[PDB]
């Protein structure tokens, strides 16, 4: 109705239709601490919203109160459980509820409220229909965006909508292949569906990771993701791959290839291979490169890595 | 010639976007720009490092009291912003006269919820967010007066009446679920001596779904590793003293990955952006492994310093996160706040001070005046309020017992 940037906004203290309500000033005691010099506008909307939750008013007018409120202030979880309340007790229009919480999620759109409120209207009409449109309009804008992605895992989960999720990830590591959040979402996808042991899916898998690797050797994400995915078995099980990583180094050679390769060293040593005590040393001859010259931010990580292998494999 | 950031051969550390721009990498190279800048001014035509201690102390002294209508988006946040300003004036040592650590009290007695908890406010509902703040600030303060304030018995029927059935629990009734709330749960419950046999059933094994392929804590199982997760993770399981739970090896391959080779903060994320607060989020991480590798025998530890490098962290706060007005900032060109105050500042603090089993040694960068006070890294309040706290509430009987 009454928007609070109308030319025309009135307080409520001024609008007769009011008037039976007494307003309930917040009660800070007689010397407060963190005490907010509320605007006047702010003051009375939560003087009236004091009062309507007080009396527990599940009206019309205490309805349309709660949306100024939360307009004010979108982080009062109180005044977003009473708005839920009125929405069961007034029985308004879920789907015109979904309109609402849908504009103030693209204005607001790293609140955590406004997302666990869509999220309840969505288990209250058992409807995911939007969810992913919308999802992929606010991701359009925060590729990244934490609760968007938290809401795309809970809506495919929950309505079992897995079947385009693939494609949406490889849309997106195309547009940016350092996305870490959509080389998230390419792994949760995948271990739901088939599962990483289809070896033809792993190795699908593994290709396209290197393939990534080398158009740009010092994204990150993908070294995590290749290391994510082998790592479960092994990777002294993966005998050509010591060598096709030897392969890449000189030329596409970032400090994240070396780490790897001492990943690699660490589990043939492990898994009690042919020269424990010479592979022991291109280990170490790597740790004291990373800690020394080639990641040095590291440094006091890659010396205990260093001291980790000696005190494990020696005598 | 002695600091790491000005070192003629850190122009290597820059970026390689490898000829491929995205998004994230454009993003990246602006931040690396700017943080240029403020390192080659520290050097012109040599000075040292300062912690503005009066300058923060003003900032804080006055908004412990009051605050503008800017402030009106906090006012479901209380009691944590009281967390926030109590635990910035004890880092930075600076005792709360009796008639504020007074007013503290009576304040969040009116926050406290008649059904247990505290809420944002006076009158609002309870939340596991500024319950936590409330009863850290009410151990900040140290005093029965204080520790009084809390009702244990609703307290604890609050806490069993937010547990799922898969071992999480809500932030607040019909509220979310993420691993925060277990984390707020375990801290509450475990200062105030409420725990209980069946309380934490299942919330161990919980945490544990929630690390992922790259070695970090999401907020729920399925998601992106994040800082603030994975501290809250960690945390709550060396409080349950569970860390045995989680695959640590990986969760430090993660964390030790997340300070960035330039700037020399932490980033929260992979591919994301140095931020001042994650100076307690990621690098409070590594005393919480070192005492975890260290209760398994790990002999190969140090027993100086912590698995990060403690200069270039503590280069990036005193250089790039402090406000020439008092207070303390995510990173440069952004505008201070409370929570990146108390944040940078206990990241600054866990940066200076190692200390396991009886080894203990200090590293302060700029002038010797830069020291902070310790802080406990489980609980972010100081060591001792910890330990006193915990004696206290200790000779009381968990509730529903005797
Ligand atoms: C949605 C999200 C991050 C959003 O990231 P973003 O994109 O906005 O930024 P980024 O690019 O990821 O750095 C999750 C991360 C969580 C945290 C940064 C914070 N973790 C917590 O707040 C822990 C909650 C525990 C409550 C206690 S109360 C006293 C203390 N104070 C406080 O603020 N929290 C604790
Ligand atoms: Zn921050």
């Amino acid at each position: 109705f009454l928007s609070l940037d109308s030319p025309t906004y009135v307080l409520y203290r001024d609008r007769a239709e009011w008037a039976d309500i007494d307003p309930v000033p917040q009660n800070d005691g007689p010397s407060p601490v963190v005490q907010i010099i509320y605007s006047e506008k702010f003051r009375d909307v939560y003087d009236y919203f004091r009062a309507v939750l007080q009396r527990d008013e599940r009206s019309e007018r205490a309805f349309k109160l709660t949306r100024d409120a939360i307009e004010l202030n979108a982080a009062n979880y109180t005044v977003w459980h009473f708005r839920r309340v009125l929405l069961r007790s007034l029985q308004k229009d879920l789907q015109e509820e979904m309109n609402y919480i849908i504009a103030i999620i693209e204005e607001q759109p790293k609140n955590y409220q406004v997302w666990h409120h869509r999220r309840v209207l969505v288990e209250w009409l058992k409807d995911p229909s939007q969810e992913l449109e919308f999802i992929a309009d606010i991701l359009n804008q925060d590729a990244k965006n934490y609760h968007a992605w938290q809401h795309r895992q809970w809506v495919i989960q929950e309505f079992r909508l897995w079947d385009n999720e693939l494609q949406y990830v490889d849309q997106l590591l195309k547009e940016d292949v350092r996305n870490n959040s959509v080389w998230n979402q390419r792994h949760f996808v995948i271990s739901n569906t088939t599962g990483y042991s289809d070896r033809a899916v792993l190795e699908r898998e593994v290709q396209y990771t290197l393939e990534m690797i080398k158009l740009v050797p010092h994204n990150e994400s993908a070294w995590n993701y290749l290391k994510g995915i082998l790592q479960d078995r092994g990777l002294s099980r993966y005998p050509n791959l010591l060598n096709q990583l030897l392969d890449l180094q000189p030329s596409h050679s970032s400090p994240y290839l070396i780490a790897f390769l001492v990943d690699i060293y660490e589990d043939m040593l492990e898994n009690q291979c042919d020269n424990k005590e010479d592979i022991l040393n291109k280990a170490l001859e790597l740790c004291e490169i990373l800690a020394k010259e080639k990641d040095t931010i590291r440094k006091e990580y890659w010396r205990y890595i260093g001291r980790s292998l000696q005190s494990k494999h020696s005598r | 010639e002695p600091l790491y950031s000005l070192r003629p051969e850190h122009a290597r550390e820059r970026l390689q976007d490898d000829s491929v721009e995205t998004v994230t990498s454009i993003e990246q190279a602006k931040v690396e720009e700017k943080i240029q800048e403020v390192f080659s001014s520290y050097k012109f035509n040599v000075p040292r490092l300062v912690l503005q201690r009066e300058k923060h102390f003003h900032y804080l002294k006055r908004g412990l009291r009051q605050l503008t209508d800017a402030y009106e988006c906090l006012d479901a946040s209380r009691p944590t912003l009281c967390y926030w300003i109590l635990h910035s004036l004890e880092l930075l040592d600076e005792p709360i006269p009796q008639i504020v650590a007074t007013d503290v009290c009576q304040f969040l007695e009116l926050c406290q919820s008649p059904d247990g908890g505290f809420g944002g406010g006076p009158g609002q509902y309870p939340h596991l967010a500024p319950t936590t703040a409330a009863v850290n600030a009410l151990c900040i303060i140290g005093t029965e007066e204080a520790y009084n304030v809390i009702n244990r018995e609703k307290l604890l029927q609050y806490l069993y009446s937010l547990k799922q059935p898969d071992g999480s629990f809500l932030m607040h009734v019909g509220g979310e679920v993420d691993v925060r709330s277990a984390y707020c749960a375990a801290s509450v419950a475990s200062l105030t001596n409420i725990i209980t046999p069946d309380l934490f059933e299942g919330t161990a094994e919980w945490i544990a779904r929630c690390q992922n392929w790259e070695g970090g804590i999401g907020g729920v199982p399925g998601m992106e590793a994040h800082g603030g997760y994975t501290f809250c993770g960690l945390a709550a399981l060396v409080i349950l003293k569970k860390e045995r739970s989680l695959n640590l090896k990986s969760l430090l391959q993660w964390v030790t990955s997340r300070q960035m080779r330039f700037e020399g903060g932490f980033q929260g994320r992979c591919n994301k952006l140095v931020d001042g607060c994650y100076s307690f989020w990621q690098a409070g991480l590594l005393p919480l492994l070192h005492r975890a590798l260290h209760a398994q025998g790990d002999p190969a530890l140090s027993m100086s310093h912590w698995m990060f490098h403690q200069q270039a962290l503590q280069e990036y706060i005193l250089m790039c996160c402090q406000c020439p007005a008092g207070g303390l900032l995510d990173k440069p060109g952004k505008s201070r706040d409370f929570y990146h105050t108390c944040y940078c500042l206990s990241g600054l603090s866990i940066a200076q001070h190692f200390g396991s089993g009886a080894m203990l040694h200090d590293v302060v960068m700029g002038v010797p005046e830069n020291v902070l006070q310790p802080t406990h890294p489980v609980y972010n309040i100081g060591p001792d309020k910890v330990i006193q706290a915990t004696t206290h509430f200790l000779q009381k009987p968990v509730p529903g017992f005797e």
